RNA sequence: AAAGCUCCUUCGACGAGUCGAGUAGUUUGGGAAUGCUGCUCAAAAUGGGAGGUAAAUUUCUUCUAAAGCUAAAUACCGGCC
RNA sequence: GUUGACCUCGGAUCAGGUAGGAGGACCCGCUGAACUUAAGCAUAUCAAUAAGCGGAGGAAAAGAAACCAACAGGGAUUGCCCUAGUAACGGCGAGUGAAGCGGCAACAGCUCAAAUUUGAAAGCUGGCUUCGGCCCGCGUUGUAAUUUGGAGAGGAUGCUU
């Protein structure tokens, strides 16, 4: 219906009609909080293909990151090392800003799930996602067997434990000749190259 | 509330002996539903379409 | 059967003797296949949306202009040869229709 | 430091190995645990057989080509070709892989008959036993002998070729024109001439026209 | 009411600031650059990724990414025996 | 003007709920050294390790192919033996170092977006109830059934469950 002509439209990113709407809308926010109640999503199709419902349950959050490059926190320059890491400017983060943007909201929200986020606007020195929650607790959700499977004490903060869709790409969570070191867990596999077994009869 | 009475009304005639669609009439109501008004004028069934602003 | 092995190893069509068959074609494969589903809604976008910066650039230049230009142009901006080639290809369309319909 | 004639030593032992050091004083009893395992699942699977069928397979590589192996479970035109319903296979021991192909059609006819004389074996109790359907056993050849491990029953009957064959004389063939070590020479060489031979050919034609 | 099987002219919707490219840091056995992350540019419909040496032209093999769930074989004497 | 709606944003000791702390041997991530070796030393090594920080269970994690191959072709994941001190990296110095095939233990598969129920939102939280049901609300910016590439939809056709 509808919803196929705005997956079509949106990724036209640069026409005059999208690029216009894309600017209105970055200066209506950053003058909310930085993190903040969404009432419903702004992308009904993209939000829609990630699992989100309209039923009692469902909340949207969004927030802003600040956008820039891990600068190495020590006093004033100094090391105190050799002189193959005493570099402080250039370095990089290991995680990805949408995976930090999901962490801060699970703190904010302590009593939900995370299930998904995705990209709604950037700007010089902020990038902006929308996050999809889901309550645990409600009647409305125990009782039916597409979603319950959350409710279990397993799932519980698998924001920081890297277990959501970012949290994967983070990882070398992929078959091939070209994720070998990392297909099964980096720190796995190094375990068992490096042990030395010995039977009882060599 | 008025469905109700309809699917009171087709029990009756259903136990007597009388099939459905017999004490009911086609409908002609007004479409609704962004997804299913959409497809209603692709197939070039729709007359006239309002949208709000 | 499509090719005969000749049966011996080293050589221009080496392999072992067999009765190869042909079978069905697998849903699978039919992922790049056009529908007239997606060839309707894909038409209308592009009047409703407009054009690029990018392209309106190209598509500028490659009419009374150069074509080596206009290829060396969109390699920069795609980033691959063969993105670049197919996109100027489709362009070229859009010109023939316009003018010569009238 | 080396001091005599010596193989030169490379021992990866200067990582912190004390650490990970995995000693196995639990293999005989692990195996007592696993023993206990199987028959408890013997128990409460009581007529019916352990294991699940297998196909026939080739192994992928040019060493290895000759020999044969036990494979994942039969093709979708496998058992369409033995007349069983695909939802049916897996609830009567039979094992079902839907990505895999058959592309000769020497393996094809192999495997259908390994598995149409499994289904003449079968015996299929009845859901209900006061009332009886047309599949079911009609309870007068329930009785019978039965076998328990299925692999040992259905295993490859043989993975190679026999040693050696005995043929009469005047009955042995004549070889290649040229001969066997020349036959490997002439066809070496011709592949490596494919591309120059083409298009010198080729030019030919172009040249006189 | 719901379900299975045999055949067919025709239809057959399939995930975007993503894939990919340039540059910078780190890392790997990965070597004109294996994975990850920052910035600039930014796709397509028999299309797309891969085929361990960079580039152009012409063929071939194999799968269907950018949403999700799930027991067993494995580790451990920290807790109760 | 009066009055009645919609959207966004708040108050309340409103009704009902939920998170923190402990433990951390094993497990998932981030951050991150130097002593030492090279008979000096700066790339390298110790090490993608110690310390620091966040989050779970009796196991955790992984997982039903955008895989491996070049064959007469294999077929989700994990672990053991072998491949192998091998291909490859390295002031090509000291040193570092995987994968495919092969044998075995254990085996199990699946649901969402993209289609008009349109001849009838067919779906759900809550309150009261004699237990038969009623009322407000959520929801058409999409809640059930139907479909997931192995197909399937729409048509034919006779048996069976």
């Amino acid at each position: 219906g509808a919803l196929k002509y705005l997956e079509e439209l949106s990724k036209k990113k640069q026409s005059d009609v999208v690029r216009f709407l894309l600017r209105v809308r970055c200066w209506e926010y950053r003058q909310l909080n930085v993190i903040h109640r969404a009432s419903r999503p702004s992308r009904p199709d993209k939000a829609r293909r990630l699992g989100y419902k309209a039923k009692q349950g469902y909340v949207i959050y969004r927030v802003r990151v600040r956008r820039g490059g891990r600068k190495r926190p020590v006093p004033k320059g100094a090391t105190y090392g050799k002189p193959t890491n005493q570099g402080v400017n250039q370095l990089k983060y290991q995680r990805s800003l949408r995976a930090t943007a999901e962490e801060r909201v699970g703190r904010r929200c302590s009593n939900l799930r995370v299930l998904n986020s995705y990209w709604v606007n950037q700007d010089s020195t902020y990038k902006y996602y929308e996050v999809i929650l889901v309550d645990p607790n409600h009647k409305a959700i125990r009782r039916d067997p597409r979603i319950n499977w959350i409710c279990n004490p397993v799932h519980k903060h698998r924001e920081c434990r890297g277990l959501t869709s970012t949290g994967k790409k983070s990882r070398g969570l992929n078959k091939g000749h070209r994720f070998n070191k990392t297909r099964a867990g980096r720190r796995k596999t190094w375990k068992r190259h490096n042990t030395l077994s010995l039977w009882r009869y060599r | 509330q008025e469905k109700k009475e309809r699917l009171l009304r087709e029990a009756t005639a259903i136990k007597e002996g009388k099939k459905k669609e017999d004490v009911s009439k086609k409908p002609y109501t007004v479409k609704y539903g962004l997804n299913h008004v959409v497809g209603l004028i692709e197939n070039k069934k729709a007359s006239l379409v309002l949208i709000a602003n | 059967a499509p090719v005969e092995r000749t049966g011996l190893i080293r050589g221009l069509n080496k392999g072992h003797k067999t009765t190869r068959r042909v079978l069905k074609e697998r849903p699978s494969r039919r992922k790049g296949a056009q529908s007239k589903r997606t060839q309707f809604v894909r038409s209308l976008i592009r009047e409703v949306a407009g054009l690029a910066p990018y392209e309106r650039r190209v598509i500028e230049l490659l009419r009374n202009g150069k074509d080596k230009r206009a290829r060396k142009f969109s390699k920069k901006k795609l980033g691959t040869f063969g993105r670049a080639k197919r996109k100027c290809e489709e362009l070229q369309r859009i010109i023939a229709e316009s003018r010569r319909a009238h | 430091a080396i001091k005599h004639n010596q193989q030169i030593p490379n021992n990866h032992f200067r990582k912190h190995w004390q650490r990970r050091v995995r000693c196995h004083f639990d293999q005989p009893g692990k195996k007592v645990t696993r023993r206990l395992a199987r028959r408890a699942k013997a128990a409460a699977l009581a007529p019916r057989p352990v294991d699940k069928l297998r196909p026939i397979v080739r192994c992928p590589t040019v060493k290895y080509n000759r020999r044969t192996r036990l494979g994942r479970g039969f093709t979708l035109e496998e058992l369409k070709a033995a007349g069983i319903p695909r939802l049916l296979a897996p609830t009567i021991g039979i094992a079902v892989d839907h990505r895999r192909k058959n592309l000769s059609e020497e393996s094809l006819a192999a495997n259908v008959q390994r598995l149409k004389d499994y289904k003449a074996r079968l015996i299929l109790f009845p859901r209900k036993s006061n009332k009886p359907k047309k599949a079911d056993t009609p309870k007068d050849q329930q009785t019978a002998e039965t076998t328990t491990s299925l692999r040992t029953s259905f295993g490859v009957e043989q993975p190679l070729a026999p040693g050696f064959t005995e043929i009469s004389k005047s009955e042995i063939p004549a070889g290649i024109e040229g001969g066997a070590y020349r036959a490997l020479r002439k066809a070496r060489s011709d592949a490596r001439l494919v591309g120059v031979r083409e298009k010198r050919a080729k030019e030919k034609a172009e040249a006189e026209a």
